[PDB]
């Protein structure tokens, strides 16, 4: 045998993996929670991007917090062994570390933790990806004009928004940034490593969005998505 | 457009 790398994870297993899709449109009317207008163009754009990409594809639609983490649960315990990675959408409501379930708050960690070196021992060693759409609190951005390994490890945060800051979603287009990142993956997803492409999404978020309110306090407003990166080699979706 |  030639010389080996190992500087990218081995995508060539039997299956590429689960990509499952929290799609929270609809809240109990105790929690006071808008309706999240738009997130059906998100679910369904996501479906069809990863469709392509040959995940097996589970969308569900307004889990309260009980269903949130039950499924989690029940989806970090399944036979992983033959899959390459694990993608885990979630659309909502949020604040910093929160997720809404309909009917209330999940902490981001407890459902990441179901997923840890340790816990998920058919994912150890094999990229888990969070893709979060949901507020990370309430700020606004104004703009300007132009052997063991750790339990965190491999894990990736592709965050719609910077901490602290709201995150936008327009009622008819979806929102910015699942918008974003299926136009990417679209395009790069056959040439480019997965950094990459959300440096992309980075930049198109930034540069084609911003808000139009009738509300001067929401009115042309910007933002950047977060990428949170405790991946240990590159991820290519292709082999 | 809206904030979630």
């Amino acid at each position: 045998s030639g010389i080996s790398l190992d500087n990218s994870y081995k995508m060539d297993y039997p299956e590429m993996g689960l990509c499952i899709i929290i799609n929270n449109k609809n809240f109990h009317k105790s929690t006071g929670m808008t309706s999240r207008s738009g997130t059906d163009v998100d679910a369904a754009n996501l479906r069809e991007t990863f469709r392509n990409l040959k995940y097996e594809v589970r969308n569900k639609n307004d889990l309260t917090r009980e269903e949130i983490v039950e499924l989690m649960r029940d989806v970090s315990k399944e036979d992983h062994s033959k899959r390459s990675s694990f993608v885990c959408v979630l659309l909502s409501h949020g604040e910093e570390g929160i997720i809404f379930g309909t009917n209330g708050p999940v902490d981001l960690k407890k459902i990441t933790n179901f997923f840890r070196g340790d816990r998920c021992r058919s994912l150890t060693g094999k990229p888990k990806l969070f893709i979060i759409q949901a507020c990370r609190g309430t700020e606004l951005d104004c703009g300007i004009e132009t052997h063991k390994i750790p339990v965190e490890a491999d894990f990736l945060y592709a965050c719609s928004t910077a901490p602290g800051y709201y995150s936008w979603r327009n009622s008819k287009d979806g929102s910015w940034f699942i918008q974003s990142l299926c136009a990417m993956l679209k395009q790069y997803a056959d040439k480019l490593e997965f950094m990459h492409i959300l440096t992309r999404v980075n930049r198109k978020v930034a540069t084609e969005f911003e808000s139009f309110s009738f509300d001067a306090t929401f009115h042309a407003k910007k933002q950047i998505p977060c990428i949170v990166s405790m991946l240990t080699k590159e991820l290519y979706f292709y082999h | 457009d809206e904030v979630d």
